């Protein structure tokens, strides 16, 4: 009997609900990834080398203060979303809570720089034991493998000086050295990987894992590695709601 | 088997023949001669003093061909008074010549077992559906397909109970006598056929809603990006609608060529394949999905003990995906005879009767999300 | 020299401490050890609103007691109608990461903002009756966490670069910039005259500004950890603060001192949103353990709980007329309590 | 539940003919 | 620089010190008076009858 | 008002022993995970050691493992760092930092440039 106002309001609500239902599929069909790292990690290069897989369409203007960035890439029609954090202050304790519904937090580490590698280790440990990131799997990208290979095969490194465990260490049994790699380079690479996996395995339980990867600088398969890790994360999540795992 | 209706029809024909024979045949009426009598079993002609009147084993017998040779004997007194056994109220009527020439315990045991299983399944599943529907947090697309599985199991239990009641009534003494004399009992009413069509539809919908769950799980593990609403509508149409496409043709083809009685017997093994072949397809498909999911679980466990976790995963996947039937199912009804029949029937009936209870326990009473919801509700009730 | 400057700062801090100690005489509890207890208030969700696909991070009540705008990390600014659970607008955001929201005190504008260091201002009533970004305000070198419409032509924004700024929508400039914080400024609440406003920073300290002049008048210490939310007494002479140390606190302006601290041993998680009631006797506050907590300003005894959420409560606002309380939480659901 | 019913019915009706014959033999 | 920041902090502290601080008893009395004056007009503290309440 | 004061820094010959004490006030000491952060001249801040709420969990950086010892006195609200066999590379300004939130394992922003709950530093020269 009211009609008029009520009828128009119900019509508008139904149209808005149709729009929301249409946007639900688009929102839930894309995967959001947070890219974390430091200045000397090749993070910009990693973003550039996955960006090649995607009235003026050019948007180089943007904003001088930037804020949050974005880089959308498509693999096998899955349409990942990758959020590189731009011009923000040092402390990340209160805007990292926004990234709690995220398929995976990509973490990029400079293995070559032994001086600041402890800082990366501490940052990874802090990310691992954050209350709002206790279910977010971290994909580990140990960048700058070519620089590491150059550094170990040239001396003047003394990894034992920074880490008093290299001398009392052995190459892992499951090591898979690349054809042509010296034993020393593989030893150092797997030592760094085990250094990160010590934090990864401690705590963590079973609700989130770490996926180490030896990304060198410009490998075209970084995006495929990200896709495979996201697929594995989703499969493990789906196997857990069914209590099959 | 030999249906009762055929026997009573043949008895009516024999009675008509005997009635016309008593009129056509003239009585000799000789010295101390008897007269024609009808004991409702054999057409007795007129007798003679001391003459053992022999009448061949009458037809309309359910066995009949079992005793081709044999005569029914009924003598007469020396004064012609239809000699009686020990001077009783009826003539001496030895009929041992035309006589007969064990599954009951097994069937009763199976009935008891599966009735208890279906009762437990019905109770546990109504409780589980109430639990899943009351908690508005448990409204995923996964928990919508689970609810339809529970509804299919409940419908199967109701149809099974109704079919058992219909069988017990239609094979009672009162209905048997009604079909004996002149009446068309439950066996000749359309309610019988409707009940025994509803049974098969419910069974098929139960078999095709475990397939839907396997398909959904495979699509979750395999290629995932999809439209939730359209896919759920497709699964609803493929769970409650696909079984119609081979149940309704079964009802149409068993109303034309093989009506028998109440559509309860399967004397023809060609019309019964309309519900066996699709069900075998839905069983076999769920085995492949079960194997693939177990392979994926093994890969996930190995990538990261393994034996116990894999055993638990297989034992919790067996109830959900109906892969406990993969053992026998392809053992066809045409070849299975004897102890194999009892073993296959016991496995199928008992395990699919308790499958409802097992699924309810493993996916609505033990599931960690349901326990978390109950604990949250209890804690909220600690403040009241 | 810097050591002498540090010594002078320490001496000034001690002087301020003893000056504040000269007015303590009797605490708030001693004065208020006569009021009858408020009693248990049981609030049941009258309306629950559905439609957000992700966690909702902010919300503002319109100045008509009816309309309500919600901001969620999905990238939507849905404008509701709490009377009939009707969706009126579904404004799509340019940046999905939004941590604030606002409603102009006329019903004509609705702002937002987030990790993009930007403040998008949306016009609600145009010739075509459509929403569109009237202006985008840039100039903050950090994530933005709160927008409050001071008027139809000025909004105050608090960001993560330890500064607060006042904007002019017509030009987009930064007429007055408020500095003095040493940490991220999370939440700000204007006073009920649109003349003074206060902001709670992450350095465990609150401050009051002067809008026009643009400098701090007083600072308030006592909190041990980061401040996540802050509200204002309806009389404009007090403001409650909620921090990560699981303690709500009530400050005062004329006294320039802490008055009461709301805490309990059963409570260990911080506070995410604080909102006073119309009479200033119900200090509602969200919590990280998925339930709010109806406190009270004077007795400081936790009275009631609006426990209905399956995830962190992220926003909480009492309506101007006082007949509703909306609680938006990370479970993507808004609930109207009464 | 289709193979079992075709076994119960085939045996239940099998004894029905015997009961009918017995009724015709007992005296009807 | 650090010296400029320290000088600004010292000036801010000096400006904060020169105020007219009021005893907390009077502020508590003002808050109590406001609460008891607006108690009857608060719908949350004093529930409104369901007929008048727009949320049903 | 959270305040941290450090003392015990001074000139020491190489191989010597220096003890640093950090007295804290304004917050419940037992509820927070305390850290030690040092900043070498011409470089950035570097994390040194951390200690849990109860003093059970202890960790150190590689350069100081086996030489430095960190302990906390919950009753006295004081944090200690015992330094042994000082090296010339250990000359730095030492800050006594605190985890931002209580009852938590993550220590974010402790090594940041403008962290709030950090001491004003004591100079140690070798
Ligand atoms: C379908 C089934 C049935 C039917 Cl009607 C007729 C004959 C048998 C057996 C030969 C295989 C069975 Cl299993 N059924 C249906 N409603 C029943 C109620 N109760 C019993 C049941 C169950 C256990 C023992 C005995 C009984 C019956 C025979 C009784 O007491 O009359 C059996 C019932």
């Amino acid at each position: 009997t009211l009609s008029a106002e009520d009828k128009a309001a119900v019509e508008r609500s139904k149209m808005i609900e149709k729009q929301l239902q249409k946007d639900k599929q688009v929102y839930r069909a894309t995967h959001r990834l947070l890219l974390l790292g430091a200045d000397n990690s090749g993070k910009s290069t990693i973003v550039k080398q996955m960006r090649i897989y995607h009235q003026q369409d050019v948007l180089r203007t943007r904003v001088k203060t930037s804020g949050i960035f974005e880089t959308k890439f498509q693999v096998d029609k899955v349409n990942f979303h990758m959020f590189d954090v731009g011009a923000q202050r040092d402390e990340r304790r209160k805007w990292i809570q926004c990234f709690n519904d995220v398929t995976a937090i990509i973490f990029v580490v400079d293995s070559s720089d032994y001086n600041r590698l402890q800082e990366a280790l501490n940052d990874f440990k802090s990310i691992w034991n954050n209350r709002w990131l206790r279910t977010i799997s971290v994909i580990l990208f140990l960048n700058k493998q070519d620089l590491l290979a150059e550094k170990v095969l040239a001396g003047k490194s003394k990894i034992e000086d920074y880490f008093p465990e290299f001398a009392r260490y052995t190459t892992p049994e499951d090591a898979t050295p690349e054809p042509g790699e010296d034993p020393r380079v593989t030893r150092a690479k797997y030592f760094i990987r085990d250094e990160f996996l010590r934090i990864s395995t401690a705590s963590g339980d079973g609700r989130h894992y770490c996926y180490p990867h030896f990304t060198c600088s410009v490998d075209t398969e970084n995006a495929r590695r990200i896709f495979n890790d996201c697929r594995d994360i989703i499969q493990r999540m789906h196997l857990r709601q069914y209590e099959l795992l | 088997t030999v249906s009762l209706w055929e026997t009573v029809q043949k008895w009516r024909e024999y009675r008509r023949q005997c009635q016309r024979s008593l009129t056509e045949d003239p009585p000799p009426a000789t010295d101390l001669f008897c007269n024609r009598t009808f004991d409702e079993y054999a057409c007795w002609p007129d007798g003679e003093p001391g003459s053992f009147v022999n009448v061949s084993c009458p037809w309309y017998l359910p066995w009949a061909s079992s005793v081709p040779q044999g005569h029914v004997y009924r003598f007469c007194t020396a004064e012609g008074l239809w000699l009686q056994k020990d001077n009783s109220s009826l003539p001496w009527r030895d009929l041992s010549e035309c006589e007969e020439s064990s599954p009951e315990e097994q069937l009763l045991f199976l009935y008891i077992i599966y009735t208890v299983g279906y009762a437990l399944s019905f109770s546990a599943l109504v409780i589980a559906s109430a639990i899943l529907l009351g908690f508005r947090h448990l409204h995923c697309t996964r928990n919508y397909i689970h609810l339809n599985l529970f509804a299919s199991f409940i419908l199967r239990a109701l149809s099974v109970f109704i079919k058992d009641a219909a069988l017990k009534w239609m094979y009672s003494t009162a209905a048997q006598q009604h079909q004996w004399d002149g009446l068309l009992s439950y066996q000749d009413s359309l309610s019988c056929r409707l009940v025994f069509l509803l049974m098969q539809y419910c069974v098929a919908a139960n078999y095709y809603w475990l397939l839907v769950e396997g398909v959904y799980l495979y699509t979750l593990l395999a290629f995932s990006v999809l439209s939730e609403q359209w896919i759920f509508r497709l699964y609803v149409s493929i769970g409650w609608g696909v079984p119609l496409l081979f149940v309704v043709p079964w009802g149409i083809v068993k109303y034309l060529y093989e009506d028998e009685g109440c559509w309860t017997r399967n004397s023809n093994m060609n019309y019964w394949l309309i519900i066996r072949l699709p069900i075998l397809f839905a069983i076999g498909v769920n085995f492949l999905i079960f194997v693939r999911v177990i392979c994926i679980v093994v890969s996930k466990l190995k990538a990261n003990d393994i034996k116990c976790r894999l055993a638990k995963s297989t034992l919790t996947l067996i109830p959900l995906l109906g892969t406990h039937e993969v053992i026998f199912a392809f053992v066809m009804d045409e070849h299975a005879r004897g102890t194999l029949r009892f073993i296959k029937l016991f496995t199928e009936l008992s395990f699919t009767s308790f499958q409802g209870l097992m699924v309810a326990i493993l996916y609505c009473f033990v599931n960690n999300e349901v326990q978390l919801e109950f604990r949250k509700s209890w804690e909220r009730w600690r403040l009241e | 020299e810097l050591d002498q400057l540090r010594q002078e700062a320490e001496q000034l801090k001690n002087q301020i401490r003893d000056a504040r100690k000269a007015c303590a005489d009797a605490t708030l509890s001693q004065i208020t050890n006569n009021i009858d207890p408020v009693g248990r208030i049981q609030m049941r969700t009258r309306r629950t609103l559905r439609g957000h696909l992700a966690k909702i991070y902010a919300m503002h009540w319109g100045t008509d007691s009816r309309l309500l705008v919600s901001a969620s990390q999905d990238g939507k600014l849905i404008i509701w109608d709490s009377y009939t659970t009707n969706k009126v607008h579904a404004i799509p955001l340019r940046s999905s990461w939004v941590m604030t929201c606002a409603y102009a005190p006329s019903g004509n504008y609705v702002a937002c903002g987030g990790l993009d260091n930007i403040c998008s201002i949306y016009n609600l009533k145009t010739r075509e009756g459509n929403v569109r970004v009237s202006r985008e305000l840039a100039g903050h070198t950090g994530y933005l966490s709160c927008c409050r419409f001071l008027d139809d032509n000025q909004i105050v924004t608090s960001s993560g670069d330890t500064t607060c700024a006042l904007w002019d929508i017509e030009t987009g400039q930064q007429t007055t910039t408020f500095t003095g914080h040493t940490g991220d400024v999370m939440s700000l609440s204007l006073a009920p005259d649109t003349r003074l406003f206060v902001s709670g920073a992450c350095d465990a300290s609150a401050k009051l500004w002067d809008v026009r002049e643009g400098m701090c008048r007083q600072t308030f210490t006592g909190h041990e950890s980061d401040i996540n939310a802050i509200c204002f007494f309806p009389n404009g002479n007090a403001f409650a603060t909620g921090s990560d140390d699981a303690t709500c606190r009530l400050f005062d302006l004329r006294a320039d001192q802490e008055l009461m601290t709301y805490s309990h041993d059963n409570i260990i998680c911080g506070i995410t949103s604080v909102s006073f009631s119309k009479s200033g006797r119900l200090l509602l506050a969200g919590y990280d353990d998925f339930n709010c907590n109806v406190w009270d300003a004077l007795k400081a005894d936790r009275a009631g709980v609006l426990a209905g959420h399956d995830n962190r409560v992220s926003c909480l606002g009492v309506t101007d007329d006082g007949m509703a309380v909306a609680t938006g939480s990370w479970d993507s659901f808004l609930k109207i309590w009464n | 539940e289709g193979t079992f019913t075709s076994d119960v019915s085939s045996y239940l009706e099998g004894q029905a003919a015997k009961e009918f014959i017995a009724w015709l033999v007992k005296g009807r | 620089a650090s010296i400029a920041q320290a000088r600004k902090l010292v000036e801010q502290l000096k400006m904060e010190a020169n105020i007219d601080r009021i005893k907390v008893s009077k502020a508590a009395a003002d808050l109590m008076a406001y609460c008891e004056a607006h108690a009857k007009e608060d719908p949350l503290l004093t529930p409104v009858p369901a007929s008048e309440n727009p949320f049903r | 008002q959270v305040q941290l004061q450090e003392s015990g820094g001074g000139l020491v010959q190489p191989g010597g022993s220096l003890r640093l004490s950090c007295a804290a006030s304004g917050f419940t000491f037992s509820n927070y995970k305390m850290n030690w952060v040092r900043q070498a001249p011409g470089k950035g801040l570097e994390w040194v050691s951390d200690i849990s709420q109860s003093g059970a969990s202890i960790s150190y950086t590689g350069s100081v493992k086996g030489r430095f010892t960190i302990s906390r006195d919950n009753a006295k609200n004081t944090l200690y760092l015992q330094m042994n066999s000082l090296k010339p590379e250990d000359t730095a300004v030492y800050y006594c930092a605190r985890c931002p939130a209580p009852f938590t394992r993550d220590c974010f922003d402790v090594t940041s440039t403008t962290y709030a709950y950090r001491g004003q530093g004591t100079q140690v020269t070798v």
